């Protein structure tokens, strides 16, 4: 079987998006169809639900007249048609295949994310030191140490979103006072690679 | 919706051992638990599903138990690949089905956090932005947290932390509160402190810095 999905990009609140989960592997009208989520950081949360041939349709509560998923038992796809997109819904989309609801067959999902800049890196002065990496989008970031140098005491954070929108991280490195360090930062997903020497 | 609730909230392993996950209820959902293995990158799939059957393709060393509210999934020699993020799924009271809020099984004592603090630079403050760094480096357990204060006076709501996942070794975590201030702000103001509180320090414990 094989359950995979397409749709997924970056989109504002207000605007609207559509999904798409083609089938192969099987007989994709024997079977519900299924919408799940993976909220960046959280867990597992289902969205909604369609089945053999579409007429029945129960959706998770936080959406419809929002959400609407349908299906073309000929052509072999699954649908799901978002609008009044919001933050919150900023989140990884799977499709599973029920059973029932046991979805005994998942896809390698599609990101939708709620919100393009590059980062502005500065420093921070055994001892520590490190790198500011703030104020981009999207994510992710990478942060080396003297180009995969140092790597012994090294701890890049998990970011935080903030107000705004833009992801700020910090990385951190403890040394043994007394050498040269730089940090190696690379926003690939806005061509932003920036070094920030240590002093 | 019916709550599910996992727990440990993380398994911290090396293969070989044997790993004991689990989910509890607000009801009864019957014997109607599956369980949901989710490798790093990849997509959720079926493990357990019933609370004791195991779908096509899945080794023996994953074991399900339970009826009611309590379950247990049983890995009894982990492997390498065995390390992922375990899920449980309740399908009696459809709709909504509800998912379990995770639980990781990671690889590979009570240690007071070793803290610094970090003044913000003057590349930054001609934007107009003045951010400033706290860092709680390795310490056991996780739980404890930063009270920001810029010149003895309790601050709230305007710093963001950042914890790394446990270290292997140490069995650790790290910490990474910082206060965002303007540059105006911040140059109003004297002492920038960050008061660290952990179960391994007897004494609360401060660093501050007069700009």
């Amino acid at each position: 079987v094989q359950l995979v999905e397409s749709g997924g990009g970056v989109v504002q609140p207000g605007r609207s998006l559509r999904l798409s989960c083609a089938a192969s592997g099987f007989t994709f009208s024997s079977y519900g169809m299924h919408w799940v989520r993976q909220a960046p950081g959280k867990g597992l949360e289902w969205v909604a639900v369609i089945s053999y041939d579409g007429s029945n349709k129960y959706y998770a509560d936080s959406v419809k007249g929002r959400f609407t998923i349908s299906r073309d038992n000929s052509k072999n796809t699954l649908y799901l048609q978002m609008n009044s997109l919001r933050a919150e819904d900023t989140a990884v989309y799977y499709c599973a295949k029920d059973g029932s609801g046991l979805l005994d067959y998942w896809g390698q999902g599609t990101l939708v994310t709620v919100s393009f800049k590059g980062p502005s890196v500065f420093p921070l002065a055994t001892a520590a030191l490190g790198c500011l990496v703030k104020d981009y989008f999207p994510e992710p970031v990478t942060v080396s140490w003297n180009s995969g140098a140092l790597t012994s005491g090294v701890h890049t954070f998990p970011a935080v979103l903030q107000s705004s929108g833009l992801y700020s991280l910090s990385s951190v490195v403890t040394v043994p006072s007394s050498q040269t360090y730089i940090c190696n930062v690379n926003h690939k997903p806005s061509n932003t690679k920036v070094d920030k020497k240590v002093e | 919706e019916i709550v599910l609730t996992q727990s440990p909230a993380t398994l911290s392993l090396s293969p070989g051992e044997r790993a004991t996950l689990s989910c509890r209820a607000s009801q009864s959902v019957s014997s109607y638990l599956a369980w949901y293995q989710q490798k790093p990158g990849q997509a959720p799939r079926l493990l357990i599903y019933d609370a004791s059957n195991r779908a096509t393709g899945i080794p023996a060393r994953f074991s399900g138990s339970g009826s009611g509210t309590d379950f247990t999934l049983t890995i009894s020699s982990l492997e390498p690949e065995d390390f992922a993020v375990y899920y449980c799924q309740q399908r009696s009271n459809w709709p909504p089905w509800t998912f379990g809020q995770g639980t990781k099984v990671e690889i590979k004592t009570v240690a007071a956090p070793s803290v610094f603090i970090f003044p913000p630079s003057d590349e930054q403050l001609k934007s107009g932005t003045a951010s400033v760094v706290c860092l709680l480096n390795n310490f056991y357990p996780r739980e404890a947290k930063v009270q920001w204060k810029v010149d003895n006076a309790l601050q709230s709501g305007n710093s963001q932390e950042s914890v790394t996942e446990q270290d292997s070794k140490d069995s650790t975590y790290s910490l990474s509160s910082t206060l965002t201030l303007s540059k105006a702000d911040y140059e109003k103001h004297k002492v920038y402190a960050c008061e660290v509180t952990h179960q391994g320090l007897s004494s609360p414990v401060t660093k501050s810095f007069n700009r």
